[PDB]
């Protein structure tokens, strides 16, 4: 029913290997070119990466800053009020964003911000102008 | 098997089923009622296991109804019968056993038969035993045929014959307890030395062996599975079949390197596209912390929008700075998923050349078994006798097999040195034509009712012919004489001083430099009393170190075993033999062999006997006059002396039964 295991006997490869003399060593040197192909591209993106590599260098090190642990509060200094109409100008409906921006806004106090002062900080015009670019 | 049915066993019958042969003899029975056929059954089964238990005395009809038993023994037309059927075909009294009846005064009917072969031998044996006229024409000065056995003070070598391949259901099992044969079994244990001079390991051995059993199956896969038989109309061979399969087996290794090797350029290339997003962030990230640090110089008090700058580029960067972490993440799980394809590749080649050479040993084996290039084999067909193999260890004739033609020999009349040149079959009877090989101008004729020809096949195929057959043998016969392989195979005897080998070993491989020289000296064995070392010539190999001389062959032979057991522990041979079987003209070979393209079917062809057309047109159609016996006439047994001796027993039936009449029948 079935070869012995791990031998490879299928009815298609017989045919090609039979097809004349040498078209088993035909078939069996485009595979060692194949090969050889394959072999040096490993090495080519082997090379492009080491430079890539290498210019990764130090990674993200002097660029990280220091982390601003604030605790989160419930009143709206007007500097709050005055970044988060900014931030909205700047980043829409990223809640997450703007309450990063913020700093001590929950992402909900966020969205509440967003019915509470709808009118008086004109949302609706400062989210059409975000929605501008 | 024991009982009744280890008989029926040991006799190459089923114990429980009649054959064909016995439906043609007892049509009554086989087409009559199932339990008659089972009170058959056992007569002939207790027949035999009579026989059997003493194969040296004569076993008479009064002597088997006498040890049956009711109701078997209550029908005493049926118990002659069965009784007269087994002796006729000689399943009963065959071989060399004391005779109860002295043989019938007068001679009924003459038969010539040619070659006293073992298969000649056998035949003669039982029409002299039927009471027939039997006279062997031998070209050679001694019996035995194929059967060569060198002799010289207390060396005993068989350059012809030597293996008695199982006892379970050999006739020859019969034969040994008839004849002092010196029965010694063969250790199967059989250590490789490669060219070198030093041993295989057992990891290699076993690996490479492993290798070339799953090469054979896939060969049968090939055949039966496949029907990969016909190449540009030429029949396959195993040889062909064998390449095939190899390379199949090397292209498969490449397409698994490929698809690895494919598999880190497909994860190398995501590692490039996940470098490059990772540098354009470190870049963005760069330009964006200067930014931050810009506004963070607008030392405060500063208005919101300043303020807002401040913490917004903060958020901007903390986002990219998330972002590059998750990135180095990903880059640690693909920067390791390489490690882990470049750790384990697949493997490098299929086999090496050392493999391939240890494969070729192996190669070279089967080329002695079947004594031919694998080349030459048919691949669907070389193997159709292996069902009917014997069980049980494989022996040695210690005394040299010699020993069995010579004991057949013994009461016949054999003229030897006698070179049958013509072989003349007509309606009214034949007349042999042969010359004395000694001086060869003196001419003999042979006037007989029957020719029995065991002409090995090698010479049934010699051109231009050897003997010439008046009228020509019909063109059914030599088509299958041509289709037919007939092999070849030599064997150097070398005769030391003392044993400078492992004595607990028989059998010891030399694997040659070459897939040309795989056969060459590939084997040797320990097998006789005496410090005889034997060197098989196989394959391609034999048919060519018949050009060269024994010192030439001898010196190899010295060279492969010092580099084996060093250089000072192999002395100078003794005494030294070198076989020659295509050369010699009364072989012109080894052995028969399925070619490719012909079958097992080819063997029956061969044993069909030649019926003459009328003398006198519009005369009835004459008794058959022409029989084969011989290796190369059994289908079942073909290549083997068991063989032989059975085609002989075969046709010595069907010759009686032809000139003596079957009175068994009705
Ligand atoms: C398949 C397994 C196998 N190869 C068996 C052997 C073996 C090998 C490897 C491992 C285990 C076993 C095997 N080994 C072996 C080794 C070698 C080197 C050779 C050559 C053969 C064998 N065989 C085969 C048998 O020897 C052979 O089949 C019979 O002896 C032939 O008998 P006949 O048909 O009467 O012809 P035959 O014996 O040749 O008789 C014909 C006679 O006619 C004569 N003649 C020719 N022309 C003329 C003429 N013109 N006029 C008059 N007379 C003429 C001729 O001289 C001869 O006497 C072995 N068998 C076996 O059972 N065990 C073995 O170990």
């Amino acid at each position: 029913r079935k070869p012995p295991k791990g031998m490879f006997l299928s009815q298609e490869d017989v045919e090609a290997v039979s097809a004349n003399a040498t078209a088993a060593t035909t078939v069996l040197r485009q595979l060692d070119m194949e090969l050889v192909s394959v072999k040096r591209q490993i090495q080519n993106i082997k090379q492009t990466n080491s430079a890539l590599k290498e210019k990764l260098d130090g990674g993200i090190e002097p660029y990280r800053l220091p982390e601003v642990i604030q605790k989160c509060n419930a009143r709206w200094t007007t500097e709050e009020q005055l970044l988060a109409v900014q931030a909205i100008r700047k980043y829409g409906r990223d809640f997450q964003a703007i309450s990063d921006v913020i700093g001590n806004k929950s992402v909900v106090q966020v969205k509440n911000f967003f019915v509470n002062y709808r009118r008086r900080f004109n949302i609706d015009e400062v989210l059409q102008e975000w929605e501008a670019e | 098997p024991s009982g009744v049915e280890g008989a029926a066993f040991q006799s190459r019958l089923p114990h429980d089923r009649m054959t064909s042969q016995e439906a043609a003899c007892f049509p009554d029975i086989i087409s009559g009622p199932q339990q008659t056929q089972k009170v058959f059954l056992f007569i002939r089964n207790r027949t035999l296991q009579l026989w059997l238990d003493n194969p040296k005395i004569q076993l008479t009809f009064e002597a088997t109804l006498q040890q049956l038993e009711a109701p078997y023994n209550s029908d005493t037309v049926l118990v002659h019968r069965v009784h007269s059927y087994l002796e006729r075909h000689g399943l009963i009294n065959f071989g060399i056993y004391k005779r109860i009846k002295p043989l019938p005064t007068k001679k009924t009917g003459k038969v010539i038969i040619i070659g006293s072969g073992v298969s000649g031998l056998a035949a003669a044996r039982q029409l002299q035993s039927f009471g027939m006229d039997v006279t062997l024409l031998e070209a050679r000065d001694r019996v035995g045929g194929r059967v060569a056995t060198f002799r010289k003070g207390n060396y005993v070598a068989d350059l012809g014959a030597m293996v008695v391949t199982g006892l379970g259901g050999n006739p020859m099992a019969v034969v040994s307890k008839q004849v002092n044969m010196e029965l010694a079994k063969i250790k199967q244990k059989c250590p490789l030395y490669e060219a070198n001079g030093q041993a295989v390991p057992k990891e290699k051995d076993e690996m490479v062996e492993q290798e070339f059993n799953r090469l054979l199956e896939a060969t049968s896969y090939l055949s039966h599975q496949l029907d990969f038989n016909v190449l540009n109309n030429k029949p396959v061979s195993l040889g062909q079949a064998l390449e095939v399969v190899i390379q199949l087996q090397e292209k498969h290794v490449k397409d698994e390197q490929i698809e690895h090797w494919k598999k880190i350029v497909k994860t190398q290339e995501e590692l490039k596209e996940l470098l490059n997003k990772m540098v354009n962030l470190k870049e963005k990230i760069k330009e964006l912390h200067q930014q931050y640090k810009e506004a963070s110089e607008v030392k405060p008090p500063r208005d919101i929008t300043a303020e807002f700058l401040v913490k917004s580029k903060h958020r901007d960067l903390t986002a990219l700075c998330k972002e590059y972490d998750e990135l180095a993440e990903t880059q640690g799980k693909l920067e390791e998923k390489l490690q882990e394809l470049e750790a384990n590749p697949p493997s490098d080649v299929y086999l090496s050349s050392r493999d391939r050479q240890i494969l070729d040993w192996h190669f070279a084996n089967l080329e002695f078994a079947n004594a031919t290039p694998l080349s030459t084999l048919s691949l669907k067909h070389w193997d159709q006798d292996d069902d009917f193999e014997f069980t049980g260890s494989h022996l040695t004739v210690r005394n040299g097999y010699s020993c069995v033609p010579v004991a057949l020999a013994e009461g016949l009349d054999i003229k030897l040195n006698t070179a049958v040149r013509q072989v003349r079959y007509t309606a009214s009877g034949c007349e042999v034509i042969a010359v004395n090989t000694r001086s060869t101008s003196q001419t003999f004729i042979y006037k007989c009712d029957a020719v029995l020809c065991t002409l090995p096949l090698g010479v049934l195929k010699q051109q231009p012919p050897a003997v010439q057959f008046v009228p020509p043998l019909p063109e059914w016969k030599t088509s299958a004489v041509q289709r037919m392989g007939f092999g070849n195979l030599n064997k150097v005897v070398l005769c030391f001083d003392r044993v400078f080998w492992d004595p607990s070993v028989n059998l010891f491989g030399h694997v040659g430099s070459t897939t040309a020289s795989r056969g060459e000296l590939f084997l040797f064995w320990n097998l006789y009393k005496a410090p005889i070392l034997l060197a098989l010539v196989a394959g391609e190999a034999a048919g060519i170190m018949e050009n060269i001389s024994d010192d030439v062959i001898v010196g190899r032979c010295l060279a492969i075993l010092k580099g084996i057991f060093g250089s000072s522990a192999v002395p100078q041979p003794k005494e030294t033999v070198v076989s020659r079987w295509r050369a010699d003209p009364w072989a012109r070979g080894s052995y028969s062999y399925v070619a490719a393209g012909s079958s097992g079917n080819d063997y029956d062809l061969m044993a069909q006997p030649i019926t003459p057309g009328p003398s006198i047109p519009g005369a009835p159609q004459p008794i058959p006059r022409l029989f084969f016996a011989g290796e190369h006439t059994i289908r079942n047994y073909p290549a083997t002396v068991h063989g032989a001796l059975l085609s002989g027993l075969r046709e010595a039936g069907r010759i009686a039964d032809q000139f003596l009449g079957a009175m068994y029948t009705l």
